[PDB]
């Protein structure tokens, strides 16, 4: 659930 | 490999197209008020750095855990190289944001900071000395993203090679002699080692700041710092 | 001035080959504690440092600099120089670091000391890289001397940059001689200089752990305390 | 007089 995953994924 | 079959000319344009925007400080001074502005700023820049990184040729090929590693490795180096770039045509000053231009002795606010300040000003001066071009800069910035975390793991190296080819073609195009080409390339790669050093010092004073409870760090920033 | 900046690329390689310090042996015996291992590394390093000082003086151009600049460059560069040296001699011992001919550490002896393993791997990664490119003795010594000249140059000017351009020409002379095409010469130089950043990174890390070790508390040599107190 | 000083002088 790390923010960095999220922001890259788009 | 789409990024492997680009001309130097179309490589430079992608990097140029993908440059992140310049952000403003939320500025309206203390050790705490300084680190707040800087933290708030960094935190918003990181979000765009991620976008930019995604637009860097070859980067989008790598796996996700790979891209993650590269970013959590490179991030402050990337912010600092952007800072020195922005700061070039302000001798003796650092331009964090169009509305946030510091001079050295606003540094003394934050033990840790004048030391790095001076490292960044010397680099700024160096880039000005050699008269860095925007095209060389976007290359520099991509090497940093691709190299900085590469060994703490072939395609990456293929990409770094193209980036080197690009760098050299721009120098040839600027009229540099073959001898000048490799001396310039070299003294620019040599600056990366200074940026890394500067990032290692910054990472560390940042961590002492988090520990002394000077300001709250954002969740993204905790994750980044934690990585180091 | 002169006089360095008037050497042929071939006699620059030779000056540097001639100045190369010897590989020093360890005092090593006796099972390993964190204490035993760290007193070994500090004994070896202390002795390596003395050779490094003398070696620096043989780096063409170094001795033209002012003593205080000599001190600064060496104070910045010292643990990079030892690392690059370790990496280079560990080159034919995959997975293993050759501290000395009689002190070869494997991954898991690293763990005796706190956060030594992480550095261990970083050096291993670098060693692997040198191997995968087949770094050459002659390239190595240019690199070793770039480190010395570069590490503390932007934390101070133009004499250092002339010498550096000389070392680059030298590096390129080498690759032109090995019969590399121009494009692969420029690529190789790039690959070699990017490694320098990893060396800075590792030095920076080893440095902070050395600092925390001095608190933890093996006694360090006087020369070593001084070299370390320069980064605090 | 750092110990480094002496070594570099001699
Ligand atoms: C004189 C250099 O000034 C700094 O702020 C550096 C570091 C620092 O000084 O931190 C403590 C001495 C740090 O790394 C730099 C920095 C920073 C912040 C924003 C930015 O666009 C570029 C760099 C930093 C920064 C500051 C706050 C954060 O939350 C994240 C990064
Ligand atoms: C596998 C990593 O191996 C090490 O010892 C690194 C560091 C370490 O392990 O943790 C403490 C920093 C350290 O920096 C390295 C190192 C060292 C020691 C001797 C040498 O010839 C080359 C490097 C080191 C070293 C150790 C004691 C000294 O007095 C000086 C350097």
């Amino acid at each position: 659930h790390k923010i960095l995953h999220r922001l890259l994924q788009d | 490999s789409l990024a492997l079959s680009l001309t130097a000319d179309q490589m430079v344009s992608a990097l140029l197209d993908a440059e992140p925007p310049i952000l403003y400080s939320e500025y309206d001074f203390s050790e705490a008020s300084m680190m707040g502005l800087l933290t708030n700023l960094a935190d918003r820049e990181l979000v765009h750095m991620i976008n930019w990184a995604k637009r860097v040729p070859g980067f989008v090929d790598l796996t996700l855990h790979d891209q993650v590693h590269l970013l959590e490795c490179a991030w402050l180096e990337i912010l600092m190289i952007g800072l020195v770039w922005r700061s070039m045509e302000h001798p003796g000053k650092l331009l964090f944001a169009p509305n946030l231009l510091l001079d050295r002795n606003q540094g003394k606010c934050v033990e840790g900071m004048v030391e790095i300040f001076d490292m960044l000003l010397a680099t700024s001066s160096r880039f000005r000395m050699m008269n860095l071009q925007g095209e060389e800069f976007v290359c520099l910035k991509s090497i940093i993203l691709l190299n900085s975390g590469v060994y703490t793991f072939d395609h990456i190296h293929r990409v770094l090679d193209k980036i080197t080819d690009t760098l050299i073609h721009l120098m040839a195009k600027a009229g540099l002699t073959l001898q000048q080409q490799h001396q310039r390339l070299a003294q620019l790669l040599l600056i990366l080692s200074h940026i890394r050093h500067m990032s290692n010092k910054g990472m560390e004073h940042l961590y002492s700041m988090k520990c002394k409870n000077v300001v709250p760090l954002s969740d993204l920033l905790l994750e980044m710092l934690d990585a180091h």
